[PDB]
């Protein structure tokens, strides 16, 4: 079956940085759609940003903040996470969608404090 | 030997609409008759084919496709529907010769405080063509100013959850449905029923 390994996350300071990893394993991700969501607590999950085939895009609050890169040879994708906020705090869960089903991950914390 | 029904109706993955999931069922021998009768199923609706039929009948491609949507959107999976689902996320053709089959799946696809794993496409350009699978996420341009890959004011990203509680009335709760596409060609047969 499919996985994905998430890396990254923890505590950081309001202004730090941080950066996510996915990688993909178990299917043909060639074209696929790669990217996190987020979702902090009692509100529902929404985007951050991801890459479809035809483009990649970025959530209001993030761009110029949150930068999102892939090497497709290694199947993983980034997200290096600038300029942090505390609402920024959520936990974070990359998706990959392939030719059959999407997946998501387990979710990685990442906690700003002011 | 026998069609892999286990792996399509039992699969413990079920696929997002937006996402959904097709798996090519050839070469081998079908007994639908005991999927028409299982009352597991409340929805078994059949296009251009009868139910009881189904086991005399003879196919050149049968296709399983499967999704989790919305319990008032199963009405969308019916050739000539129109709506989010069958615009922007699964359709069928209008020649659709084939069976929808769907149950109620709010026991495992609902968690408390919502399951936001599954989603649905809800604006396009165009409508999708029959059998068309868009996992496409550029951000939606609904008015005059360009998006530059940003969520604006009109500007949107496509796709929606349906965040699926448990103290959602039956309407607004996770249903799985099974597509059966039956394609018939020039081409010889592949899969016939028991009584053939
Ligand atoms: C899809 O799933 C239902 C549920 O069955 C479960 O998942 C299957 C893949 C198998 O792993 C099952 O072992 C598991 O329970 C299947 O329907 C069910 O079939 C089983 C037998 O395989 C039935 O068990 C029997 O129950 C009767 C009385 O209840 C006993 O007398 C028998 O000795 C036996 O234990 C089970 O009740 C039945 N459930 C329903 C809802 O009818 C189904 O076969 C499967 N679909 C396909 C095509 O594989």
């Amino acid at each position: 079956q499919v996985q994905l390994q998430e890396s990254g996350g923890g505590l950081v300071q309001a202004g730090g940085s941080l950066r996510l990893s996915c990688a993909a394993s178990g299917s043909d991700f060639s074209s696929s759609t790669m990217g996190w969501y987020r979702q902090a607590p009692g509100k529902q999950r929404e985007f951050v940003a991801i890459s479809s085939e035809g483009s990649t895009s970025y959530a209001g609050s993030v761009k110029g903040r949150f930068t999102i890169s892939r090497d497709n040879a290694k199947n993983t994708v980034y997200l290096q996470m600038n300029s942090l906020e505390p609402e920024d705090t959520a936990v974070y869960y990359c998706n990959v969608v392939d030719r059959w089903y999407d997946y998501w991950g387990q979710g990685t914390q990442v906690t700003v404090s002011a | 030997n026998l069609c892999p029904f286990g792996e399509v109706f039992n699969a413990t993955r079920f696929a997002s609409v937006y996402a959904w999931n097709r798996k090519r069922i050839s070469n081998c021998v079908a007994d639908y008759s005991v999927l028409y009768n299982s009352a597991s199923f409340s929805t078994f609706k059949c296009y251009g084919v009868s139910p009881t039929k189904l086991n005399d009948l003879c196919f050149t491609n049968v296709y399983a496709d499967s999704f989790v949507i919305r319990g008032d959107e199963v009405r969308q999976i019916a050739p000539g529907q129109t709506g989010k689902i069958a615009d922007y996320n699964y359709k069928l053709p209008d020649d659709f010769t084939g069976c929808v089959i769907a149950w109620n799946s709010n026991n495992l696809d609902s968690k408390v405080g919502g399951n936001y794993n599954y989603l649905y496409r809800l604006f396009r350009k165009s409508n999708l063509k029959p059998f068309e699978r868009d996992i496409s996420t550029e951000i939606y341009q609904a008015g005059s100013t360009p998006c530059n890959g940003v969520e604006g004011f009109n500007c949107y990203f496509p796709l929606q959850s349906y965040g699926f509680q448990p103290t959602n009335g039956v309407g607004y709760q996770p249903y799985r449905v099974v597509v059966l596409s039956f394609e018939l060609l020039h081409a010889p047969a592949t899969v016939c029923g028991p009584k053939k």
